[PDB]
């Protein structure tokens, strides 16, 4: 169960946001699931802090928590949304979809 | 083309130019249109490219097909679709579900 | 509440067995990020658009999505003297070592 | 905040090579590193030490080795840091009352 990117489909109608987002209907946002255990693999781009905290947790679980599996790179999607009756197109609406997961 | 992930789309939204009512959509971007429709009244709002990122479901149609029930906003008039063939976004069709069955109807 | 915030964490290199290669300092205040990320995610937690959306999905259906995680969002360097293949190595600003800011991701 | 003048030594590196000094940025302390090996004390490095890291090792006015030397190379290294101009040129390591 190591830290990795797993699927997550967002339906804007289900979350109640197609009051303002009118396209797309939804998208593949993904998420990051799984555990970060020392040693932290290089593909999880660990920070020096994450590696140190992970090692402290292994030595003494009461002194520090595990490093956390989180998005480390996000990507833009296209969107149409309404801002007080004005339609706004954005080809690149940043921060919406996970491309990489890591340990932080 | 398919190898280079480029397609030509209709364009309306007054590196890549958009002369003579078309735009090139690269990196696997689909074509999209947005209309607003009330009975026989139809207005084209915007057309152009839609990023592949997030791989939205209905952009897999080869033709521009509205498959999700329109948003309630603006009296349910919006019609968005996106599509994966050249110039597919010139027109749209509707194929969206009817409201579900409840004990009250 | 126990909301996401920076909390104390002292690193003693002898305790983790890194005194073998780190000459100085003997340890330092690394800090850590602890606590929960509750929707709506507070502005001071610098949430990403993805974190906001994931947090909302988790509230609706905890099986579909995990809470947003409290993690370091800005790290600061320390000065260090260490052995790099037997060579004594000085870095005035050894990056990524100490938490200055925590947020929800 | 103060800009320390510090002793400077690093064969593998503003700096006065003529005076063997470095003018450090605001907040930074002076440091020195020696190695006590085979009955010899040898200078390894000297220069600037960042304030960042909650470093109590560096509040002393004089360069004093306070903590039991690191395990590295059989406890031979001697590190100190200090908060006065040129304090890192030298270091120091029954009670005086009996």
């Amino acid at each position: 169960n190591y830290c990795k990117r797993t699927p997550l489909y967002i339906d804007f109608k289900e979350i109640g946001w197609d009051s303002w987002i009118i396209a797309p209907p939804g998208y593949e946002a993904y998420e990051c699931r799984g555990v970060c255990n020392y040693p932290l693999a290089e593909h999880l781009t660990p920070t020096k802090h994450a590696i140190i905290q992970a090692l402290v947790h292994l030595k003494n679980s009461q002194k520090a928590s595990k490093a956390c599996c989180v998005p480390t790179k996000l990507e833009p999607i296209s969107i149409l949304y309404l801002d007080k009756g004005v339609v706004t197109y954005k080809f690149k609406y940043e921060g919406m979809a996970v491309s990489e997961c890591g340990c932080r | 083309g398919s190898q280079n992930q480029e397609r030509l789309c209709a364009f309306k939204d007054p590196r890549i130019s958009h002369e003579n009512g078309t735009i090139l959509c690269s990196k696997g971007s689909t074509c999209y249109g947005l209309w607003e429709k009330s009975k026989g009244d139809i207005n084209l709002v915007k057309q152009g490219c839609w990023s592949h990122i997030g791989d939205p479901q209905e952009c897999h149609y080869e033709e521009c097909v509205v498959t999700t029930t329109p948003p309630s906003i603006q009296n349910g008039t919006y019609r968005f679709c996106c599509c994966s063939t050249d110039l597919c976004n010139v027109n749209f069709t509707e194929n969206f579900p009817p409201p579900d069955t409840t004990p009250l109807s």
